[PDB]
């Protein structure tokens, strides 16, 4: 409702620095998560408030920035968290960590809109249907399967392939997909955003008369403080929400870095009065990391196939941040940098890319077992790639997988504006025949890398003539 | 009105209530605020008591009132609990109504000692294969399973628990055993993963399961464990025996220290309050073994670890391996191999010693897993081996063909006398020889085949309890 | 005597804190070290005061839980530290970090109990007197020796071989040794302390009936707080004083883990109102190690021949617990856990496992030439075994070891629960022929692990026989 009491919902700024402004009430303290509205301002500042720390005196985390704040502004108390207005009147339209319109097609005429801090869904709501869902992709729909509600987990060192990866899987699924989308920009490039709009008006996935939009963007990043990069994620995902919930459909969820939303603590929390942590973080990783994605979740009302990225700080994933975050992802995907070296792209991993979905009931008999036999090539593979006949192959036992990597390195759409090569595909349908051969021995002898920025065996041949060898 | 016996909060803020008044309150004593919310006394200061608080602060605010629970936290326990699944407080949450409970129990409870304990005896089966025969697990003994990520840690202690099946219901009520599963962090969804999976084979019947998932704020995630131990102690206590499972006490690592640091208590190794020790110590050791002269009764744990890339020898690790009396490790590095469970011997023990191996494992596995120890080496040299000893090939035929009789795997467990079936067959090298391959058909056929016509075989388990003389050419003969 | 002023000796509590309860008197402050009696109690518990924070307040560290524990409660001034009773009359029984019957057979009938906190014997009182003693053990024995008041250190990185070493020392020495002998468990599992209790009783060592008992067993362990784990140590070494000096014998004494001496510190030290250090340790684990060692000896009164025992955190030798402890033990077994893989046991190694009683002199000059030469050849044996020849033997320079090495491998008594392998021993007796030969290359050429999991050179041709190569 968001009415305060019959006392003064009015504090007046008593500290800033930086990200952090302390606000001070006399009659009437606005509880922790509260949004709260900045007077004697030139624009919207919202400061969203964090602790109560006593002489009547509250602790809030900047929305925006704090620029030429004053000790002395008054600041107001809406009475609840930030709210930002969910509906299908939201789609194809892009707002920002508060809801305010930002992509200037003016006001946002909604129903009603919802506080972006909601409970997760109880245990009594989950539910343990996991019905497939196919990408066509080597390595990620194949190796480490993905699924309905299921989460998907982009493991990225910098600069590896976690967000061309998204674009791409919005090209084979979020086009062709029934039902709503979201796309939460979560940190991030403003360049990606820009283009990614322009692209989604060029394929009408947002148009800008009709009506026929079935995204929604929801922005907030890197040229804005912590406290946005903080909940932006949160606010793309209020969306989603609506959507499943109220409205009973299978949304989809895309959060370019959902991490950053821990950047955002590891950004205030030392500023806000706590003991550092793993790395200089935070006492609160977990819970965050943890309260968050615990919503973006399926229920008895509808179903949220979600898709996310995490990055990896210092290109180690023996930080707390990919770390902790995997036991969230319905699928993993560690693409790696001494890979990308290799070319091999994805930098997908034949080791860290695990999946809770990848059991011969929903995968298969035939495919997860030489998934296993492909990785246990691969890991003796790994070893014999150096151990035993040090680095040159040849050496001596005989006793396919140099194959079967250039399999899995599928060039696919999003990888065009490189070397022409295009949406290297095809749902599952030829993988038969093909990649089992490679592995008991069938049609393997292919001239090597001859086989190399292409997957389906049917190229081995029709490009031996591409690159003939004999007399 | 009196700061005797409540008082207004000073401050809130991450889950840390700096309460004023309550001057009686005992350090422990879980409290009450005016929102209706529980917390527990921490810190007792001389200005203030500093509450920790169950569940996210929002409602928890700058003055509002504070109540005594005179009591130090405690959590329900009972037999009714049984075949259910509730928080990490005690709570219900699988939708299945209340269990309102008459016998509480605290979880601040020290650890027997050594007199009321005795010797781990009387095994319990896992009904996995490799683990028992390898690794055999005795009742009243703690098991650390470490593992990856993705390494198979909650599906083995859901075979090992699943496995408890036909005792539940049968004869012999010592021959049986409760089931505690403890989830900590976990997703709520794979919590209801296992819920309705275990409901599936009946085995949550007979189970209770508790979780902290993600949610739920850290002091939850922390004081879940301590809310199973005290399940299982009910029975440790009545005679009667149970299986607790701390799924990822790795994860209440993870979250304790947030807990400690935001009471500003000084930090130490990465970040872990100092007591990190006496956090996974005091547990463990709670899980002991019941002389016949205090109960016979017992607990076994099985303590979730969580291993980074392969270490097993981290902080908290090394924590909790140096408590722990016998490790199981699972690898990620071999799992796809097929080798699953993948369990690396030189690096996991049992410890307990052949204790819990009953003579029939003493018969046949006596050699399995130190056969392995040193053949660490042999299959480590072998790949490259020519003009040697000719004939060591046997210590190497003997890794290869029974590593695939080695490799356990499915939703299903087989008996012990059906483990006494397979396994020795391989370790009185008969089936040997043969390229592999196929032995994977005799261990699924081998039974189908038992089941079908030698009944009396594995009867003969359930009389002299080992080998016999006899079977031993019996089944010498369907092998042959 | 233990008799306060004439004035209140009793304190209330102020503060309590996990393991910290601070108390304030007004008319009669105990001095640090003193142990307090908490009034309002159903069972005993002691403060061991710790500083003297002004505001006529002490600072104490508890030495069992502090649960329940009210801000109020009255805490009594004992007027003395921590003290035990100590004397014949606790032989075959079990105290605890009190002195507080813990066996359960009733009160400790004792004539006097002395100070867990005693002035080390000064220099004048120090003893030059280095008399042998003998173990029957490879590396152990012979390699490293040991002596009489002589400490023993077994370095483990967690589950390598330390506690079980201990037990076997017990074997060959506790049981036939004349005198009597202590075990303080410090730390380390309650299962151990029940059943050393129990196998204690199976061969009488601890006799329930008569007064036939040698041994005495203090124990604090792991399901208790840091104070106690503390002092445990201190009191099982109270003990073994008592016996030396006042009743001139030369006591053995047993501590597992000796370094949970600064566990403990480790886990009260921040907690107290200090700054950290190494790893977050504490600025007094030299002092602390040391006023602590620099009790268990000898002297011109009687002769404490102990073993003790030290974990190694993280597997790091780097950490300064094991490392500091170093400078006290007479005598290093630097257990690997790369050795454990090898199935080496014990895993003590080929280089960290020093002696300062290994001269010509005391241990042999035959003897201490073949340690240098065997070390010696291990030493470039731990080079070749990759250097140069990289993993792979054979190569060329044929210019015994790996023969050696299952030499001091001895699977002895304690270890029988594995592989019915038992009590490998024998007091020197038949070292000589067999060591000897390997070296100078006599007697040595039988087909590598053909003698492995044995040590004497008579079971080469007693085993070539099991595994015979001819035709
Ligand atoms: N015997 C088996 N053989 C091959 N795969 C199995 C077997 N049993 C279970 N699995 C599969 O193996 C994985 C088992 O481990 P699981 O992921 O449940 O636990 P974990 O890796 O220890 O911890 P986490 O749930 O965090 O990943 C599951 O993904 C499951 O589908
Ligand atoms: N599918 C692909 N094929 C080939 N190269 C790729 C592919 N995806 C990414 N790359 C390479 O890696 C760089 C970083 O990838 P990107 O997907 O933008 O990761 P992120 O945005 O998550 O950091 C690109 O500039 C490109 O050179
Ligand atoms: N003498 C020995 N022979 C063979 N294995 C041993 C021996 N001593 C210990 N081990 C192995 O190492 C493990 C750990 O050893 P342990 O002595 O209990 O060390 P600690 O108790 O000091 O950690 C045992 O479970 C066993 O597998
Ligand atoms: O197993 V020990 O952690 O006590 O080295
Ligand atoms: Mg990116
Ligand atoms: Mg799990
Ligand atoms: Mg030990």
């Amino acid at each position: 409702s968001a009415a305060p009491k019959a006392g003064t919902a009015t504090g007046q700024i008593v500290a800033v620095i930086g990200a952090v402004v302390d606000v001070q009430f006399d009659e009437g303290l606005p509880p922790i998560l509260n949004a709260l509205e900045v007077q004697g301002r030139e624009s919207r500042l919202v400061l969203e408030v964090a602790q109560h720390l006593g002489e009547s005196t509250v602790r809030t985390i900047a929305m925006d920035g704090t620029e030429g704040l004053v000790r002395g502004q008054k600041v107001l108390d809406s009475g609840a968290p930030i709210k930002i207005p969910v509906g299908p009147e939201t789609l194809g339209r892009i707002m920002n960590v508060i809801g305010e319109p930002i992509d200037e097609r003016g006001p946002i005429k909604t129903k009603q809109f919802a506080p972006i801090h909601a409970e997760a869904p109880e245990f009594i709501e989950m539910s343990v249907e996991q019905e497939i869902l196919v990408t066509g992709i080597k390595v990620v729909d194949l190796l480490a399967p993905y699924a309905k509600g299921g989460k998907i987990g982009l493991f990225g060192g910098a600069g590896v392939g976690k967000t061309v990866l998204i674009m791409e899987l919005i090209n084979n699924v979020a086009k062709a997909h029934g039902g709503y989308s979201v796309f939460a920009g979560v940190g991030e490039r403003t360049r990606e955003g820009n283009d990614l709009y322009h692209e989604m008006i060029e394929s009408g996935v947002i148009n800008l008369k009709d009506a026929t939009s079935k995204v929604a963007l929801v922005y907030g990043q890197m040229n804005e403080p912590p406290g946005a990069r903080a909940r932006v994620a949160l606010t793309g995902l209020t969306v989603a929400e609506y959507f499943r919930d109220q409205e009973g459909q299978d949304v989809l969820l895309f959060i370019d870095n959902i991490f950053r939303f821990t950047q955002a603590g590891s950004e205030v929390s030392a500023l806000l009065g706590r003991i550092p942590s793993a790395v200089g973080y935070q006492p609160t990783l977990a819970t965050d990391m943890g309260t968050m994605q615990e919503r973006i979740t399926t229920t008895k009302k509808g179903s949220i196939t979600s898709v996310q990225a995490i990055y990896v700080p210092a290109d180690d994933l023996t930080d707390p941040a990919p770390a902790t975050t995997f036991a969230h992802l319905d699928a993993t995907t560690v693409l790696s940098r001494a890979i990308a070296e290799l070319g091999i792209y994805p930098a997908v991993d034949p080791l860290d890319s695990t999946s809770r979905i990848m059991d011969p009931n929903i995968v298969g008999s035939e495919h997860y077992d030489v998934a296993r036999g492909v990785q246990k090539i691969l890991q003796d593979y790994k070893s014999l790639q150096d151990i035993i006949a040090i680095l040159g192959m040849d050496e001596l036992s005989e006793e396919r997988a140099r194959k079967i990597q250039r399999f899995l390195s599928q060039p696919f759409q999003v990888a065009e504006v490189f070397t022409g090569h295009m949406g290297k595909l095809v749902p599952l349908k030829e993988t038969i025949k093909g990649f089992q051969q490679i592995l008991a021995g069938d049609y393997d002898h292919l001239p090597e890398q001859a086989f190399y920025m292409v997957g389906p065996i049917e190229e081995a041949v029709a490009k031996a003539d591409k690159l003939a060898e004999e007399h | 009105v009196d700061l005797e016996e409540t008082g207004r909060v000073l401050s809130i803020g991450d889950g840390i209530a700096r309460v004023h008044g309550l001057r009686n309150v005992q350090a422990e004593e879980m409290v009450e605020f005016s929102s209706g919310l529980k917390g527990m006394s921490l810190n007792l200061e001389p200005d203030n008591v500093g509450v920790v608080v169950f569940g996210n602060d929002k409602l928890i605010k700058e003055g509002d009132i504070v109540k005594r629970t005179g009591a130090i936290v405690d959590v329900p326990v009972g037999d009714e609990l049984l075949g259910r699944v509730v928080d990490a407080l005690g709570n219900a949450i699988d939708g299945k109504g209340p269990v309102g409970s008459k016998i509480r129990r605290r979880v601040g409870l020290k650890a027997p000692g050594i007199i009321p304990r005795i010797s781990v005896r009387e095994p319990m089966q896992t009904g996995i294969k490799a683990v028992d025969s390898l690794v055999p697990i005795g009742r009243g003994q703690r098991e650390l399973i470490i593992g990856d990520r993705q390494t198979g840690k909650t599906s083995i202690a859901i075979d090992t628990i699943i496995n408890q099946k036909r005792f539940n219901d049968g004869t012999d009520e010592k021959k049986k055993l409760y089931c505690i599963y403890v989830a900590i962090g976990q997703k709520r969804s794979t919590v209801a993963q296992l819920v309705k999976r275990l409901t599936d084979a009946d085995a949550m019947k007979y189970t209770i399961v508790v979780s902290a998932t993600a949610s739920d704020a850290a002091p939850l995630q922390y004081l879940a464990p301590y809310s199973g131990c005290s399940m299982g102690e009910y029975f440790r206590d009545n005679g009667k025996h149970a299986l607790i499972i701390y799924d990822d006490l790795s994860k209440q690592a993870v979250a304790y220290r947030q807990m400690s640091l935001l009471l500003r208590r000084p930090p130490g190794r990465e970040a872990y309050p100092g007591d990190v020790f006496y956090l996974h110590s005091r547990l463990l050791e709670r899980a002991a073994k019941m002389n016949d002269s205090f109960g016979g009764g017992s607990l076994t744990a099985l303590p979730v670890i969580e291993t980074q890339a392969g270490d097993v020898s981290a902080y908290i690790p090394t924590n909790v391996i140096s408590i722990t009396d016998g490790q199981i490790f699972l690898e990620t590095e071999l799992f796809y191999k097929g080798i699953r469970p993948a369990i690396n011997v030189g690096l996991s023990v049992s410890r307990v010693g052949s204790a819990a191996q009953t003579r029939a494992m003493k018969q046949v596995a006596g050699t399995m897993k130190l056969e392995l120890a040193q053949y660490r080496e042999v299959a480590a040299f072998a790949q490259f081996g020519s003009d040697l000893d000719a004939a060591t090939q046997q210590l190497l035929s003997r890794g290869v063909r029974l590593t695939e009789l080695l490799k356990q795997g499915q939703y299903s467990p087989m008996a012990i006398e059906e483990q006494v079936a397979v396994i020795y067959a391989g370790v009185r090298g008969y089936l040997d020889k043969l390229e592999p391959s196929k032995i994977t058909k005799f261990e699924s056929a081998f039974l189908s085949h038992v089941v079908s016509q030698h009944q009396s075989l594995l009867g003969n388990i359930r009389s002299d309890g080992k080998i016999s003389e006899q079977s031993d050419a019996k089944l010498k003969e369907i092998v042959t």
